[PDB]
């Protein structure tokens, strides 16, 4: 009951966003205790800095003038077993244009067994003033128009050909 | 004629003189023979000359030693003339009295009574103290008859004497055993009681007419010679394939991979890693909570997976106590015999798919199509023609006897030359009116509708109405009967049919009115629904069903009796064999050490197990029996039972089918000569624009329409339309839950939908202008296409305008799954099958009416028996059911539910008889034998409404589920099959064609293959005319050479079964050397046939088959050895090495018994192809619906991480499993979940959908519709293949 999706790279300036970090276990029926940390490295800078840490259904935000008041938790709620570790930022500025690392630490509890798992997710976020439509939509639009029109002209041309032929045959006899 | 004479010594003197004269210097009349009635021409016995020593009455016995006795029942006995044992002279008055005893029907009656009471005593499990004497006299009785027979005749000494008939051997053996183990302390009871059952076989020798039935059964099974060989050959080759593919891929378990070396304890101590024990330790596995066997897995991409910290390896033992396995040829053969008879094959399907990958499903298709669908129908057809021949021969004997009766008639006719009557008629006056009969029928229908109105959660207001209605209807019916009984005669005119039945019903109703409701009333109120059958006089199909039911207890009664005796014998045999073992090893199979639900400790449970294996479920009980009583005895007994009982049931089915066919009618009564009073009752109720086309614009418009029609008819537009339909249908596959991962594909499909709908709109418009409005609207195909395109137009223009989140728009979005329902009118193969089904549909509707009204009676019976008794208190924390001591009823469970105790739940069984609607679903599950286990488990635990069930408190409720299977699942099938056969025969008669499911394009190829099948062979062979010298040419044409090559192929087959998963490396090396030797010998054979014969390598086709299998042999043998360099491909060598079994198909070379069967399969292949294409289309549509609906339900029961509805592949696999109607209950339970179980809101990471609950209505309708459609399609497939088999087998030419 989980699909590992990837967050969108392009983020519009001045409006909200959603950074996706989904890491679900290999078997759903299992139970585990999971907590996450986030590290952000702005472009130009070469060091990752912890920004937030979610654990025991609480969120800890480190001191960072570029992130206080403009980030909220938007992951799984109501349980300690976390598979959605996404965070929601309510105001995208040009500071939030870098590399995000989502470190998810999970402790799986089996019968007479406890397993420690660490997964690191990599997200690239680009901040642009205006949102650009993906090339796939443009290509699909142009192609659908092209096939529609070419099919229309082919159909009318064949109809005209058969019309002339049958009319000539009828007039002849 | 009229020859009677005592066997005086001068008769023996002349007999011996005649034989001496014959020796010194021929067929008995079958009508006379022995043991049958005497022909009428001989007259009657004079005075008291019965049991007198008459002489033989036929030729061929005048000189031989013979001596004839007759009885008052007029049967013929032929004993020997010589004194028995040379001591007892016939006239010394010892043998005369014994013979007089033996010819008396009272002796047979006494023997029958003692046999029945003996078997009744064998029914008892624990031998009571007052039983030994009962056995003793039994033995004393049995030897009695033997003594008489010993007095009657000698021991096989000379002529027709004792110990000649096999039944004489049988009872001689039974008395020998009885007196061997009577007073002798030697003999273990578990070994003598199982042999004591041989007294039950004496029923056939005692009951008249059973011997002929047994002989007929043996004669019917006699013809099963080549089909058995073909079945074993197909099973062997498929088992070899499975063993080579799935070798060891069933013990794959996930063990904890990170090894705690510092904490690797040992039983002896001193730590250590100790491999081959670390993998055999149970605790180092992964078992899904709530399950028993550890989870399987696979190393492939599409196989199963296990959580972090676990990893797959071949460890432990195979599932199902190690019996379900592919590691050995024997186990593979068992597992594939489990597939030919589709019993619990879904478990093996899921296990192999999980442990080897989802790409192996193709294999399970083949075994299903050939090996489980073709072999079974082959066997059924063979038995069918055997029974046809037997029935025909019986008819010939009957008409021959009736014809000789004409000669006898000719001979005899030639040789001949207080005001009671007033009130009687008054109460009669209201009888001979159609109105009273119509009112009675309406009353019965209304009574049925009233009885169908009761449910478990019923208010007092409802029950008062139901009770007063029942009272008034009972009063009306009893008044009708009471008035009938005075009109004709108070004690007479009540035996003319249907007047004893209604009397019995009304008397039961009045008896039920009294006695109050002390006990047993629940079943007592279940016998009135028989008034429904009073409609049979007006319903021809119900009357036919009544005739079918009455044929079993009637003319075809001996077969039913034989089946009952066989079932009883098998039950007592199993109970006496494994009765004690189930208690000694009770927790070899059930961890609680309490006896399981299906044991063999008492007669009732043994009979239930026998009936279950008759129904088709036998492996589950076989494993339990194996785990407690060994493998050999259990396998032998279960195989014997499942063979013999199935054969008897099949014979009874065929006999009832034949009796239901028009042979029953003999013009004894006029065809519906009587008149139905309803017509006269109705009669007496009634008594009291259009512009021309030959103008400037009209002509142009006419050419426009003609050119539109020409464009429609052009066979380049149709192919393009079919391609567009295929593309549009395939575009619906990319709508799984992983759609968020593939954004670009989603966008492309979304934009291509517009192109597709525009194309179809243009096609519809052009078709409108071409065909015309009347022609477009006077056929179903264009109407269906118009409906599809109109719903697409709605979903397009509405979405473009907005309201994409509207409930109506979202509910119309899932209706897009009908897009594949457009190739039906394009493909001729689908269309012919569809229109044949449509033309035949009235008969199935007419019979479905009868089936529904019949099943309604059983549903009401269940409702009045299991209403609200399926509830039970449950503790979710410990997932255990409370016993009767903890809680007793709903009130106690509610008290236990005080405070925050939400773990305690008053749960209800999802499938139950709470009302007629759910009773119908329960009956459907029971009839198909899928999911009935839980229903009968809960039924036998029920005690009373509103109280916790107790384990096996109503054990005798199982009978209710047995009778239904006998009546609702067996005779209804007979009716359906008979009407289908009659309708198809009439369709073939009116059509005039040869096949229904075949297009005109396939009929020419049909006839061409028919000509090919009867083609004769020619063998023109010239000399090589070269240095070959022809010696090898004569060598290859030698029968010894062919025998040698066939024996070598057989040896290769034999050595291909010795491979074992746990074999040592030395055995692998030896097998590799042997296979290499065989391969090099085969290459030498190919070289020998090479360069010595070439001009015949494009005609016969066998040589090119050998040439194409051999090259595959060399590549798979040595290239596979080479691929280890710079390539791995672990699973590919097995596929290549499967080619080694190609040489096994060369046994078909001389296979004239089964070569015709394979040719019949070829002949029927295309008619099966059309139906399979239709079935695949239906599967695709239902799979799209399942993806659209049940892609997010909870993973419970049959729904898991690998067999579910999110993806197209998983849905396809599940639907293919459901096609054979295998475990559809498991895939229906998760949908029936409720908000108390499934969370209404639930986070789904990666998708916007919330919650994991399903719609019970949608799921129920989906599964029921799929079951009905699949049943119809499979029935059509069976009919087609059986017709083709009959056509092939009914051909013979010089
Ligand atoms: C699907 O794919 C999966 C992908 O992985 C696949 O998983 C693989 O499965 C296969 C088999 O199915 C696995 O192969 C087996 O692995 C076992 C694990 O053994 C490991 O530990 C051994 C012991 O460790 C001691 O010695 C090491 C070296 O000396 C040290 O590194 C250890 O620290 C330790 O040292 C000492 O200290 C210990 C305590 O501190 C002390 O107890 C110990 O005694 C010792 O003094 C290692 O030897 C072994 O390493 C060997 O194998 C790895 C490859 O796995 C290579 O590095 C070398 O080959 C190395 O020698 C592992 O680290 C093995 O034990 C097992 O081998 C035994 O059994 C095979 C037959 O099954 C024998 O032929 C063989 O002799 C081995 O020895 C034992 O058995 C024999 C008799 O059988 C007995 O005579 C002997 O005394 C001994 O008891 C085998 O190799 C594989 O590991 C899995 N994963 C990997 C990594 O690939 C899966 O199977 C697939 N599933 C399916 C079916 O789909
Ligand atoms: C009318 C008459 C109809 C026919 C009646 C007779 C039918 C069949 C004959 C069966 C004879 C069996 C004789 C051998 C019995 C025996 O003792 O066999 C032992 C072997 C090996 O057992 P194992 O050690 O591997 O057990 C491991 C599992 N553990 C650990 C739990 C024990 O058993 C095996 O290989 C199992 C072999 C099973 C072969 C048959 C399977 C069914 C297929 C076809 C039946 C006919 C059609
Ligand atoms: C397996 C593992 C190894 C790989 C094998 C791959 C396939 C390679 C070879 C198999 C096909 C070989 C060629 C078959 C056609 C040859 C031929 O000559 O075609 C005509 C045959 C009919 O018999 P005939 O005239 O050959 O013999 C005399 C018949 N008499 C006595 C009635 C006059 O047509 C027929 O139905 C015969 C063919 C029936 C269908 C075979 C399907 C096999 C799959
Ligand atoms: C092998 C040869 C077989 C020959 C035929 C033998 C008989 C075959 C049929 C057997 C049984 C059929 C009837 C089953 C009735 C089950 C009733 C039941 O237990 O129902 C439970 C549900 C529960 O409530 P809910 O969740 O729905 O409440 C929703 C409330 N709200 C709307 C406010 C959200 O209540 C409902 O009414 C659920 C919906 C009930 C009706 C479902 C559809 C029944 C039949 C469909 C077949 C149609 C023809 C197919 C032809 C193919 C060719
Ligand atoms: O014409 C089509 C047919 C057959 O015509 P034919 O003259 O028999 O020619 C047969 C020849 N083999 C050929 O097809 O060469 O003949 C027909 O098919 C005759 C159909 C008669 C009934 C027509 C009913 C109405 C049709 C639809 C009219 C739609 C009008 C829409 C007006 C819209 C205005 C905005
Ligand atoms: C999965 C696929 C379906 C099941 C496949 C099962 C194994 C099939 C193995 C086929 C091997 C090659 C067969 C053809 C060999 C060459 C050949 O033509 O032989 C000659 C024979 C001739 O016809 P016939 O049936 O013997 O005639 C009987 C009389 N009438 O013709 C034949 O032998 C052909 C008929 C027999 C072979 C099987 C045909 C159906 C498949
Ligand atoms: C002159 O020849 C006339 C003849 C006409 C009839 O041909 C066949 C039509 C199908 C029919 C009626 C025939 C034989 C066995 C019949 C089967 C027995 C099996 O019993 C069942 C019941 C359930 C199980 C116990 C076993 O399977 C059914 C599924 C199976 C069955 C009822 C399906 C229908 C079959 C005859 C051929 O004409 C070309
Ligand atoms: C709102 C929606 C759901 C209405 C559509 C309902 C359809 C299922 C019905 C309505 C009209 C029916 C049609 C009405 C008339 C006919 C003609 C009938 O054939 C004839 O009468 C033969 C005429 C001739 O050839 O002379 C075949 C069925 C058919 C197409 C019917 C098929 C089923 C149809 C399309
Ligand atoms: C070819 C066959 C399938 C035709 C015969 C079908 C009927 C047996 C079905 C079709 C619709 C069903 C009804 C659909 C809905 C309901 C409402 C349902 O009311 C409830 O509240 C359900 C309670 C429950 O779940 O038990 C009671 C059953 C009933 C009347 C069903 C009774 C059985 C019906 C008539
Ligand atoms: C007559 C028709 C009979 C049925 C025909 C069925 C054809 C076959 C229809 O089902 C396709 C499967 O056989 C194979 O599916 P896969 O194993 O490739 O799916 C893998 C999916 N994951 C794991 C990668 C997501
Ligand atoms: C809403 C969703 C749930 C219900 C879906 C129901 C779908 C039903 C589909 C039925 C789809 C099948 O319907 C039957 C028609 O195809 C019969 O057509 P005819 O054969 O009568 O047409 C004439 C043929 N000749 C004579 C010209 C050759
Ligand atoms: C955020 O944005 C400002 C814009 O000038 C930039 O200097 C720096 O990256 C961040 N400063 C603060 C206030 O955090
Ligand atoms: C196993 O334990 C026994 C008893 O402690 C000991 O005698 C033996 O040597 C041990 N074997 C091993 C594997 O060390």
């Amino acid at each position: 009951g989980c699909v590992e999706v990837d967050s969108e790279t392009e983020a519009v300036y001045g409006m909200t966003f959603k950074i996706l970090c989904i890491s679900c276990k290999r078997r759903s029926e299992t139970n585990a205790e999971t907590f996450t940390e986030w590290t952000f490295r702005q472009k130009g800078t070469e060091e990752f800095v912890k920004i937030l840490r979610y654990e025991n259904e609480v969120l800890q935000l480190e001191e960072d003038e570029r992130f206080e008041g403009r980030v909220v938790w938007n992951g799984s709620r109501g349980t300690k077993d976390l598979q959605d570790l996404s965070i929601f930022i309510t105001n995208v500025t040009y500071n939030h244009s870098g590399d995000y690392e989502c470190h998810v630490y999970r402790l799986l509890f089996f019968e007479n067994y406890e397993h420690n798992t660490s997964v690191v997710k990599k997200i690239h976020i680009e901040v642009v003033d205006k949102a650009n439509r993906d090339m796939a939509s443009i290509v699909s639009e142009i192609m659908m128009y092209v096939l529609i029109v070419v099919l229309t002209i082919w159909l009318v041309a064949e109809m005209i050909y058969c019309y002339k032929k049958i009319a000539a045959a009828t007039e002849t006899a | 004629p009229d020859s009677f004479k005592p066997f005086t010594p001068e008769s023996l003197a002349n007999i011996e003189r005649r034989i001496a004269e014959s020796k010194l210097k021929p067929k008995p009349n079958s009508d006379l023979e022995a043991g049958k009635s005497l022909p009428f021409i001989y007259g009657d016995i004079p005075q008291g000359l019965v049991a007198v020593p008459l002489e033989d009455f036929d030729p061929y016995y005048l000189t031989q030693k013979t001596f004839v006795v007759l009885n008052r029942g007029k049967t013929l006995f032929r004993f020997s003339a010589t004194p028995a044992l040379y001591i007892l002279s016939p006239f010394n008055l010892i043998r005369r009295i014994a013979i007089k005893i033996l010819i008396h029907s009272v002796f047979s009656m006494i023997i029958m009574c003692t046999i029945l009471t003996n078997c009744v005593f064998m029914t008892f499990s624990n031998p009571p103290d007052w039983s030994k004497n009962v056995e003793y006299t039994f033995t004393g009785i049995y030897t009695f008859e033997s003594l008489v027979k010993i007095i009657a005749r000698g021991f096989c000494i000379d002529g027709f004497t004792f110990l000649r008939d096999p039944w004489n051997w049988l009872d001689f053996s039974v008395i020998m055993m009885a007196y061997i183990t009577e007073f002798v302390n030697l003999g273990n009871v578990s070994a003598l009681r199982t042999f004591r059952v041989l007294r039950a076989l004496k029923t056939i020798s005692v009951i008249p007419g059973l011997k002929t039935i047994v002989g007929a059964l043996i004669q019917s099974v006699k013809k099963l010679s080549d089909v058995m060989i073909l079945t074993v050959f197909c099973l062997s080759v498929f088992a070899l394939i499975g063993l080579q593919l799935f070798m060891g891929n069933l013990r794959n378990k996930c063990v904890v991979w990170p090894i705690n070396f510092n904490e690797s304890y040992l039983e002896n101590g001193t730590k250590g890693f100790d491999w081959e024990e670390y993998i055999n330790n149970k605790t180092n596995f992964y078992t899904v909570p709530g399950m028993l066997e550890p989870l399987l897995c696979g190393n492939s991409s599409d196989a199963g997976q296990c959580p972090e910290g676990y990893q797959c390896m071949k460890a432990g033992r195979n599932p199902n106590y190690g019996y379900t396995s592919f590691d050995t040829f024997s186990w593979a053969f068992l597992a594939l015999f489990r597939l030919m008879t589709q019993d619990y094959w879904e478990n093996l399907y899921q296990l192999t798919l999980r442990a080897a990958g989802k790409t192996y499903m193709i294999f399970f298709v083949l075994v299903i199509f050939v090996g489980s669908f073709y072999l079974v129908n082959l066997i059924l057809a063979v038995v069918a023609m055997a029974y046809e021949e037997q029935n025909q021969a019986t008819l010939e004997e009957a008409e021959q006897k009736e014809a000789e009766f004409k000669a006898m008639l000719e001979q005899l006719k030639k040789q001949q030359e207080p005001y009671w009557i007033k009130l009687k008629e008054i109460v009669n006056l209201i009888v001979m009116d159609p109105f009273v009969d119509l009112a009675i029928t309406i009353c019965i229908v209304l009574n049925t509708l009233f009885m169908a109105m009761e449910h478990h959660p019923m208010t007092p207001q409802f029950e008062h109405v139901l009770a007063v209605g029942n009272l008034v209807f009972t009063g009306i019916f009893t008044a009708e009967m009471f008035l009938k009984l005075i009109a004709m005669d108070p004690y007479y005119y009540f035996q003319e049919g249907w007047n004893i039945f209604d009397g019995f019903i009304v008397s039961l109703s009045l008896m039920e009115l009294s006695l109050a409701d002390v006990e047993g009333l629940s079943v007592l109120r279940s016998f009135r629904l028989l008034r429904v059958f009073k409609l049979a006089k007006s319903w021809p199909t119900l009357n036919m069903l009544i005739k079918i039911i009455g044929n079993s207890v009637g003319a075809l009664g001996n077969l039913t009796l034989v089946l009952a005796i066989i079932v009883f014998i098998f039950a007592v045999v199993g109970m006496q064999l494994f009765g004690k073992s189930y208690k000694e090893c009770v927790c070899k199979i059930n961890q609680d050490c309490e006896l399981p639900r299906w044991h063999m400790h008492d007669f009732f449970h043994s009979f239930l197990i026998v009936f279950r294996v008759l129904c088709g479920e036998w492996i589950e009980t076989m494993w339990d029996c194996m785990e407690v009583a060994g493998q050999a005895m259990c396998l032998i007994v279960f195989m014997m039972v499942m063979v013999i009982g199935n054969l008897v049931v099949l014979n009874l089915f065929l006999a009832l089918l034949l009796s239901s066919f028009s042979a029953d009618n003999l013009a004894a009564t006029d065809d519906d000569g009587e008149m139905n009073n309803l017509q006269i009752s109705v009669i007496r109720i009634k008594k009291g624009c259009q512009v021309n086309i030959e103008e400037g614009l009209g002509k142009s418009w006419w050419i426009l329409r003609k050119t539109c029609f020409l464009i429609v008819e052009h066979n380049w537009f149709e192919t393009f339309i079919i391609f567009m339909i295929l593309l549009s249908s395939g575009a619906l596959a990319f709508e799984d839950i992983y759609i968020e991962q593939r954004k670009t594909i989603r966008t492309i499909l979304e934009y291509a939908d517009k192109v597709f709908t525009y194309i179809f709109i243009l096609e519809m418009l052009l078709k409108w202008t071409a065909y015309g409005f009347v022609k477009f609207f006077t056929n179903a195909w264009c109407w269906l296409d118009f409906l599809i395109v109109a719903v697409s137009l709605v979903s397009l223009i509405a979405n473009a305008l907005g309201y994409s989140e509207l409930g109506a728009i979202k509910s119309l979005r899932t209706l897009r799954a009908l897009r594949p329902l457009r190739a039906l009118s394009r493909f001729e193969g689908m269309r012919v099958v569809v229109n044949a089904l449509v033309g035949a549909i009235p008969s199935i509707m007419n019979v479905l009416l009868v089936c529904l009204i019949f099943w309604l009676i059983f549903s009401i019976m269940g409702v009045n028996l299991f209403a609200g008794k399926y509830h039970y208190c449950f503790n979710e924390t410990s997932e255990i059911r409370f016993e009767i001591e903890d809680v007793n009823n709903k009130t106690e469970c509610e008290k236990l539910m005080e405070g925050n105790n939400t773990e305690i739940r008053w749960k209800n069984v999802k499938i139950n008889f709470d009302n007629v609607g759910a009773g119908y679903l329960a009956l459907l599950q029971v009839a198909t034998f899928k999911g009935w286990m839980d229903i009968m488990y809960a039924a036998v635990d029920s005690r009373k409404p509103d109280e916790q069930p107790k384990y096996e408190d109503n054990i005798y409720m199982y009978i209710y589920f047995v009778i239904f299977i006998i009546f609702g699942s067996f005779f209804t099938l007979n009716l359906f099959i008979g009407v289908i056969i009659d309708n198809f025969n009439q369709q073939k008669k009116k059509f005039g064609g040869q096949d229904i499911f075949m297009t005109e394009e396939q009929k020419k190829y049909y006839n061409a293959m028919k000509k090919l099948g009867s083609k004769k062979p020619q063998k023109p062979i010239p000399r090589p005319l070269n240095k070959i010298q022809g010696i090898v040419f004569d060598f290859v044409t030698q029968q010894a050479f062919d025998i040698v090559i066939m024996m070598l192929i057989c040896l290769n087959m034999v050595t291909m079964m010795v491979e074992t998963d746990t074999q040592s490396k030395q055995m692998e090396n030896i097998l590799y050397w042997i296979n290499l030797v065989f391969v090099i010998f085969f290459t030498c054979e190919c070289v020998l046939k090479m360069f010595a014969l070439r001009h015949y390598y494009f005609t016969i086709g066998w040589n090119i088959f050998d040439f194409v299998v051999v090259i595959l042999s060399i590549v798979g043998m040595f290239l596979a050895d080479i691929i280890e360099k710079y390539f791995v491909s672990p699973t590919l060598f097995r596929v290549i090495r499967l080619a080694r079994i190609g040489r096994i198909l060369r046994l078909i070379k001389g296979a004239k018994g089964i070569r015709t069967l394979l040719f019949a399969l070829m002949m029927s292949l295309p008619a099966l192809f059309n139906i399979g294409l239709l079935l695949f289309l239906v599967m695709f549509i239902f799979s799209i619906f399942g993806m659209s609906n049940f892609a997010y339900v909870k993973h419970e029961a049959g729904i898991d991480d690998m067999f579910n509805f999110e993806t197209f592949g998983n849905s396809m696999i599940c639907l293919f499993q459901i096609t054979t109607s295998a475990g559809w209950d498991g895939l229906l339970l998760p949908i029936l979940n409720r908000p108390p179980d499934c969370s209404l809101d639930k986070e789904h990471p990666g998708s916007g959908f919330k919650g994991d609950c399903g719609n019970p209505s949608v799921g129920i309708f989906f599964f029921v519709s799929y079951i009905i459609i699949s049943f119809l399609i499979v029935v059509n497939m069976y009919i087609a293949i059986i017709l083709e088999n009959f056509s092939v087998a009914t051909e013979e030419s010089a």
